[PDB]
DNA sequence: AACGGCGCCCGAACAGGGACTG
DNA sequence: CAGTCCCTGTTCGGGCGCCG
């Protein structure tokens, strides 16, 4: 009884034809069950080999969860559709959900299969379930309904959404509700008791209308930074001072008061590196003045709504990761340094894992985008390893670089 | 009025903007032409074929080769100008069935559908761009037109139909059989099922008639019901399996296509013979661009060619897959980049063997390429039985932690062990963290010309050691590995070394021990010989210390 | 002399970043 | 500041094996 809303690509663009790639046993057994009850549940529909569209599809649990959920790689989809949930049906980022005490974030995608698909649409969303040891060829599907992990759901759904949480908006005025994707941003400054008892208030108001009892709580108000900082020591070699003014003049790239003159004339002559310099009268002047800098903000660093966020980051080792989030470079946003991740002294690839779904969920909280993500690693370990350890319903788009650290600019 | 077979149709449209094929025939030779004749006069009455008149204006040729290896011929269109306007599919066929990845199965059956692609239906509206005339004499009668009723050998979308067909029709005898295995793979069925002899031939039966109530027939010629199977290439035993037996050709003068088909084989026979190496065989195949161009073979191809040729001379067999116990990949390090590995469950008991050759970037080490070998050995699992096996690796478990918690990308190997099988993988130097007290410091530098390719390249120490040497026909970065190189040569066992070049010093704290460039191994060479190596780096054009005085040398 | 699938080893074309020259 | 170079990386299409 419901109008599809028209949904059309953007122009000059084809659909996407991204090929699946191979899945454990235990996520193909996943799928086929989960795409048997859709299917039961008229969500999905099976299709033949004459829809040349294809997007991949793989299965995960979220943060203490035993339950699989679907997941759809829509990346390619979703960049062939920005007019729509973008220009079209946009939803407005609160400047003050990163200033809430406490945000609690919940899946309320499985809300969007009440609402049926664009006929001239549902060709798009089509995937394949592989097989093992490619027993029978693929099962390929198609969806209904609006899809999870599609950025043109929440935009359709919204005006339906509105309508749920209007009641609750009026009984709490102060709670900021923000919704991103299959996802429900919800902060309030209430404490932990009266938040989480809202939080269920809200979860009830949402039953009157299968990961609704799920509440993963963020604090952004104790989201720290991590500043260029420079060491101290009681004595410097020739070595240190080396480094030191390295450091510093990368670094003036970022700060342009940054001056490295009293300390490069420690280094005069040919000195052999573990030689002890005592620092002059003037070199103690000149590294105070930098320190203070570093503490000075950077000059004209303001977000671009209109521009792509980009994150960094960096392996410092020993279970340490630094990153920074930008959109014009020695423009950073946020710096940032996590410590001790799931995975920390046995798995890279579960640290970088968790490294970017952090990365992303405060990049939502902040700006309501998803950066685009330059990792540390080979493209091919990437893309081994890193559905295992995925735990969000959201993927963000990355590349792939290799830098070797010439100085330790973020962490000495 | 032709009957509708039970098939349902699948709805093919062509891309916008574009008609049906209008190309000429090709002459051909007489044999031809008392072979095609007949068929399309059997297809007729048999609904297959539909004949046209003059409302069709589209035209294809149509060559046609002989069976394989058989009595029989082989119709195929020259659909390809019909597949440059025909719309795009979806393929379904993921990938190609392992031996390795079957379960033991008391009873074993393969079929083979009778006419694959003339048995299921083409779309309504579609068969109209599928004209096509039959000239009964060379160049004499103008002959009846006919078209394509069922699917075209030859069209694009063809195979893509039939898989797709052919699952629908599966579906419900798979429902109504959760029990029996149905490995399908184009026509041919593998069907297994751990009943007995005589009721798994009833399920046969029954799965015969199934297919039957749609027009698949599975005649008894290609119906197999005791091993050896013949299947995917494969013979197929109740315990074992092995590739059918693989023919190597042993010519006295070898030229560039012989190499390629030789490489080929040795490719497809390194599935489950262990060893097997084509490193000196495929090197022959640079540069050269002349398929019919004799090359002699090395003295590296020749002892690689006859140690393939005596892993082939024993057989060797695979086994079957066991979901109860674990997978366990060990590998081998065969030297020069080369690696082989094996896939087992049981001790000497291979599911299937392989190997990674594979040499990528300028500089790596032996660890790097490890790692590779390991994700190849991952998906190729993942592909085959849906799990990663537990590895067996070639090297210590230290040595491995000290590689990749001090690498600077992410890196990681899943659940593994050491096994003591030499040569052992390691590292060969160790870049020191700390500046080496009571070593002396050298500060290199190198500059070249853009123009005349002429460079400099030196040190200058802190104990007043100095060296400057004029280079010709060099870059940049050249001359700044070869200052490293300099210092290197002229220091003690421990040195301390100050570059400004970042190319130089990113290429050295990777650790490499293999270079395509000279230049860089004689630098290995020289890293691997020292006890104590410490790197540092400095901004070029700022002062700092004697790089500004060695900058003043080379430039 | 056809179609589709997967794998390997190959080279040409292309992208991208440091560094020097006008 | 552009426009090159040097060096190193990925992408892709074709050679071959194999299947239907
Ligand atoms: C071997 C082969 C096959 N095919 C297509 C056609 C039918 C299926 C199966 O081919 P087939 O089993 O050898 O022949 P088929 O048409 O089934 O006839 P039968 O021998 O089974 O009676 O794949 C093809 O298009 N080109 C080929 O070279
Ligand atoms: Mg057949
Ligand atoms: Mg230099």
């Amino acid at each position: 009884p419901i109008e599809t809303v028209p949904v059309k690509l953007k122009p000059g663009m084809d659909g996407p034809k991204v090929k699946q790639w191979p899945l454990t046993e235990e996520k193909i057994k996943a799928l086929v069950e989960i795409c048997t009850e859709m299917e039961k549940e008229g969500k999905i529909s099976k299709i033949g080999p004459e829809n040349p569209y294809n997007t991949p599809v793989f299965a995960i649990k979220k943060k203490d969860s035993t339950k699989w959920r679907k997941l759809v790689d829509f990346r390619e989809l979703n960049k062939r559709t920005q007019d729509f949930w973008e220009v079209q049906l946009g939803i407005p980022h609160p400047a003050g959900l990163k200033k809430k005490k406490s945000v609690t974030v919940l899946d309320v995608g499985d809300a969007y299969f009440s609402v049926p698909l664009d006929e001239d649409f549902r060709k798009y969303t089509a995937f394949t379930i592989p097989s093992i040891n490619n027993e029978t060829p693929g099962i390929r599907y198609q969806y209904n309904v609006l899809p999870q992990g599609w950025k043109g759901s929440p935009a359709i759904f919204q005006s339906s959404m509105t309508k749920i949480l209007e009641p609750f908006k009026k009984q709490n005025p102060d709670i900021v509700i923000y919704q991103y994707m299959d996802d429900l941003y919800v902060g309030s400054d209430l404490e932990i008791g009266q938040h989480r008892t809202k939080i269920e208030e809200l979860r009830q108001h949402l039953l009157r209308w299968p990961f609704l009892w799920m509440g993963y709580e963020l604090h952004p108000d104790k989201w720290t930074v991590q500043p260029i900082v420079l060491p101290e020591k009681d004595s410097w070699t020739v070595n240190d001072i080396q480094k030191l003014v390295g450091k510093l003049n990368w670094a003036s790239q970022i700060y342009p008061g940054i001056k490295v003159r009293q300390l490069s004339k420690l280094l005069r002559g040919t000195k052999a590196l573990t030689e002890v310099i005592p620092l002059t009268e003037e070199a103690e002047l000149e590294l105070a003045e930098n320190r203070e800098i570093l503490k000075e903000p950077v000059h004209g660093v303001y977000y671009d709504p209109s521009k792509d966020l980009i994150a960094e980051i960096q392996k410092q080792g020993q279970g340490q990761w630094t990153y920074q989030i930008y959109q014009e470079p020695f423009k950073n946003l946020k710096t940032g340094k996590y410590a001790r991740m799931r995975g920390a002294h046995t798995n890279d690839v579960k640290q970088l894992t968790e490294a970017v779904q952090k990365i992303t969920t405060e990049s939502i909280v902040i700006w309501g985008k998803t950066p685009k993500f330059k990792l540390p690693i080979q493209k091919e370990t990437w893309e081994t390893w890193w559905t295992e350890y995925w735990q969000a319903t959201w993927i963000p788009e990355w590349e792939f670089v290799n830098t070797p650290p010439l100085v330790k600019l973020w962490y000495q | 009025m032709v009957p509708i077979s039970p098939i349902e149709t699948v709805p093919v449209k062509l891309k916008p903007g574009m008609d049906g094929p209008k190309v000429k025939q090709w002459p051909l030779t007489e044999e031809k032409i008392k072979a095609l004749v007949e068929i399309c006069t059997e297809m007729e009455k048999e609904g297959k074929i539909s004949k046209i008149g003059p409302e069709n204006p589209y035209n294809t040729p149509v060559f046609a080769c002989k069976k394989k290896d058989s009595t029989k011929w082989r119709k195929l269109v020259d659909f390809r100008e019909l597949n440059k306007r025909t719309q795009d599919f979806w393929e379904v066929q993921l990938g190609i069935p392992h031996p390795a990845g079957l379960k033991k199965k008391k009873s074993v059956t393969v079929l083979d559908v009778g006419d694959a692609y003339f048995s299921v239906p083409l779309d309504e509206d579609f068969r109209k761009y599928t004209a096509f005339t039959i000239p009964s004499i060379n160049n004499e009668t103008p002959g009846i037109r006919y078209q394509y009723n069922v699917l075209p050998q030859g069209w694009k979308g063809s195979p893509a139909i039939f898989q797709s067909s052919m699952t629908k029709i599966l579906e419900p005898f798979k429902k109504q059989n959760p029990d029996i295995v149905i490995y399908q793979y184009m026509d041919d069925l593998y069907v297994g099922s751990d009943l007995e002899i005589g009721q798994h031939r009833t399920k046969i039966e029954e799965l015969r008639q199934h297919l039957l109530r749609w027009g698949l027939t599975t005649p008894d010629k290609k119906h197999q019901k005791e091993p050896p199977f013949l299947w995917m290439g494969y013979e197929l035993h109740p315990d074992k399996w092995t590739v059918q037996p693989i023919v190597l050709p042993e010519k006295d003068s070898w030229t560039v296509n012989d190499i390629q088909k030789l490489v080929g084989k040795l490719n497809w026979a390194s599935q489950i013979y262990p060893g097997i190496k084509v490193r000196q065989l495929s090197k022959l195949l640079r540069g050269t661009k002349a398929l019919t161009e004799v090359i002699p073979l090395t003295e590296e191809a020749e002892l690689e060619l006859a140690e393939n040729r005596e892993i082939l001379k024993e057989p060797v067999h695979g086994v079957y897959y066991d979901p109860s116990k674990d997978l366990i990949a060990e590998i081998q390090k065969q030297g020069q980049g080369q690696w082989t590995y094996q896939i087992y469950q049981e001790p000497f008991k291979n599911l299937k063997t392989g190997k990674y050759a594979r040499m990528r970037g300028a500089h790596t080490n032996d660890v790097k390429q490890l790692t590779e070998a390991v994700q190849k050995i991952t998906t190729e699992s993942i592909v085959i039985w849906g799990k990663t096996p537990k590895f067996k690796l070639p090297i210590q478990k230290e040595t491995w932690e000290t590689w990749w918690t001090e690498y600077w990308q992410a890196t990681w190997i899943p659940e593994w062990e050491f096994v003591n099988t030499p040569p052992l993988v390691k590292l060969w130097y160790q870049l020191e963290k700390e500046p080496i007290v009571g070593a002396e410091t050298f500060y290199v530098d190198g500059a070249a010309n853009r123009e005349t390719k002429l460079g400099k390249a030196g040190y200058v120490t802190n104990k007043g050691r100095q060296k400057v040497v004029p280079l010709t026909n060099t870059t940049n970065q050249k001359t700044e590995l070869q200052a490293i190189y300099l210092a290197l040569q002229d220091s003690g066992l421990e040195v301390n070394i100050v570059t400004d070049s970042q190319y130089a010093l990113g290429i050295i704290q990777a650790q490499p021990d293999k270079s395509e460039s000279e230049l860089v191994n004689q630098i290995i060479e020289q890293l691997i010989k020292k006890e104590k190596v410490y790197l540092a780096w400095v901004p070029a054009h700022k002062g700092i210390g004697g790089n500004e005085q060695v900058d003043k040398l080379v430039s």
